């Protein structure tokens, strides 16, 4: 029910990622919070906007996914983040 | 030490040094002219705060 | 001699240029002192110097008059300008609640002229006289007693024409033009599409010059299946104030709705009926004498040359108004670059206008 | 908008950052990209080119001429 934690608990996982490598950072059931809803748009609250922001920058761009991966999980495969269906983002399946 | 609210009641000071955001619907602020960082205490200290809702320029507190 | 002449020079302008700086500081200053004022609407009249009102910052209060107000103009539902110490009423506003010159779109004149929309010159010719006419001389109908109407109901296929005529009434006119969206109309909040209709309903009456311009009315209107409400309750909130504005003792006599839609037979057939909508025009394709008028026009725009011909579309032309020919240009546009040349040939115009006539009628 | 809370006067204005703007829409200003990461769609290149990047890199050519440029 918290506001914003999720953006600061994303953050803390490439940071601690660094200090021990290799190591696998997995996802369970991503839909319960979901990668796209109508809250985005229409609620007041920020939580999965500020997620995908330190999801893609933090660990694509500067961050070497050698030692550092990066797994979800989901059920339906069309409810995801049409932003992780475009190339750039989630390529094994 | 989480607080999920960020407001003062009456407080007014000066031009400078006044500050105090109120992220309640009633009364709000906000604050211009660059870019102002504090260690610790920006104007009250303690309640100072951002939330859900971000302020301009502040990040770090 | 000439040394000291043109720093005399230099010294005097620096000295004007800095005086018209400093002035616009020290009166800016002095209007920053100044004490707001309240604002708040009235509910119902209590006694002379007295009033019952509504705050719109807080609880009801009651009020009154300090000094030279006007209170035969004081009437029910109208905004007034409250103190914010004695409580009383000072200013004279009119009845506003949301901002129609933002959320609702206000343009003033138009930009397109009745010689763009040529080709219609048979709906044309009726409808300058029915809202031309009556709006610049209202009077004449008072001696033979008759009402001119009140909406005009233009549908047809959407897209061609509706842009074009929006502004053509306005132009020939010049007063404003109130353009109502129908996605805004339907929302979800308190008082949606009452205040929309009221408040416009309000600034026609108290400001003349204004026409109001729909489009698209079939999202806020149609007879939907078992005329029964389920999350329809936005579709008959819209259609009975339009009906309940005009039949009431408050008509509107120079003011003009025009309403645009895909079907007439969709609609509602109670406004169909006379007493408010008097005016059902189809608007079809323009002829071909018409649409040479409008080739002359956007093309003239267009760097051509001299032999350019006009004739050679209005024979593969069927029912291509100014919206249409602009496909054709921007083809147009396009060959110019590859023979590096800054103008076009005839046959340019007829192989844009052959390519649009398969897609089109 | 400045509005003073004391005064409820205008004094001066305030720097627009978050208009509530309806956000996760991505707005990225001058990406990189380039037709030629991709071969074999030059069919297609030339006809997005002469759509789109033809009329927005030259300005100054289309306004001179009266030529209205396509928005999509």
């Amino acid at each position: 029910k918290y506001v914003g934690e999720g953006a600061r608990m994303v953050r803390e996982l490439f940071e601690m990622a660094r200090t021990k490598k290799a190591c696998i950072i997995f996802f369970d059931e991503i839909d319960a919070v979901g990668g796209a809803r109508f809250d985005d748009g229409a609620g007041g609250d920020n939580e999965v906007q500020r997620t995908m922001l330190e999801l893609i920058t933090q660990l694509d761009g500067f961050d070497p996914r050698g030692n550092i991966k990066v797994m979800f999980a989901t059920n339906r495969p069309n409810t995801l983040d049409p932003a992780l269906l475009r190339p750039g983002r989630i390529d094994r399946k | 030490h989480p607080l999920q609210v960020a407001r003062c009641t009456k407080i007014i000071k000066g031009e400078d040094a006044k500050y105090v955001i109120n992220l309640k619907q009633i009364a709000k602020f906000v604050v211009g002219l660059g870019e102002r960082v504090s260690p610790t205490d920006i104007e009250e200290g303690m309640r100072v705060g951002v939330d859900r809702s971000k302020y301009n320029i502040e990040l770090p507190l | 001699h000439r040394r000291y002449d043109d720093q005399l020079k230099q010294r005097r302008q620096n000295i004007r240029d800095l005086e018209k700086l400093y002035d616009k500081t020290e009166n800016d200053i002095k209007a920053l002192q100044s004490i707001g004022q309240l604002i708040g609407e009235v509910m119902k009249e209590l006694s002379e110097e007295k009033y019952i009102v509504k705050a719109s910052s807080g609880p009801r209060y009651i009020v009154g008059v300090r000094n030279s107000v006007d209170r035969s103009k004081l009437k029910k539902g109208v905004r007034v300008t409250l103190d914010i110490t004695t409580l009383t009423i000072m200013r004279i506003l009119p009845r506003e609640t949301d901002p129609l010159v933002y959320n609702m779109t206000s343009f003033e004149q138009g930009e397109i002229t009745f010689d763009g929309i040529g080709g219609l010159t048979e709906q044309i010719r009726e409808l300058r006289e029915v809202i031309e006419l009556p709006l610049k001389n209202p009077e004449i109908f008072q001696r033979v007693g008759i009402k001119p109407p009140k909406g005009v109901l233009l549908y047809g296929p959407p897209g061609t024409g509706k842009t074009l005529l929006a502004k053509a009434v306005a132009a020939t006119i010049g007063a404003n033009f109130i353009f109502s969206p129908a996605s805004g109309i339907v929302d979800k909040y308190i008082g949606e599409s009452a205040r929309i209709i009221r408040e416009m309903f309000a600034y026609a009456k108290e400001h003349e010059p204004c026409i109001i311009f729909m489009d698209e009315v079939d999202a806020i209107g149609g007879r939907r299946f078992s005329e029964g409400t389920s999350a329809d309750r936005e579709i008959q909130r819209t259609l009975m104030e339009l009906l309940t504005q005009m039949d009431g003792f408050d008509n509107l006599g120079q003011t003009k709705i025009i309403m645009a839609t895909n079907r007439p037979d969709t609609l509602d057939p109670a406004l169909l009926r006379p007493g408010r909508l008097d005016r059902k025009v189809e608007i079809p394709l323009p002829n071909e004498a018409g649409r040479l008028e409008i080739f002359k026009i956007h093309t003239a725009k267009v760097k051509k040359t001299g032999e350019f011909d006009f004739e050679a579309a209005v024979k593969m032309s069927d029912g291509f108004n100014g919206a249409d020919i602009r496909n054709c240009a921007t083809e147009a546009g396009f060959f110019a670059i590859r023979d590096d040349r800054d103008h076009i040939n005839p046959d340019d115009l007829m192989k844009a206008v052959r390519k649009v006539a398969e897609v089109k009628k | 908008v400045g509005v003073n809370k004391d005064s409820y006067l205008i004094l001066d204005t305030l720097p627009s950052e978050f208009d509530s703007r309806v956000k996760a829409m991505e707005v990225d200003e001058k990406p990189t990209e380039t037709y030629s990461d991709v071969g074999g769609l030059d069919k297609q290149i030339e006809e997005l080119v002469e759509a789109i990047v033809l009329p927005m890199k030259r300005a100054d050519k289309f306004k001179d001429m009266g030529i209205r440029a396509p928005k999509g």
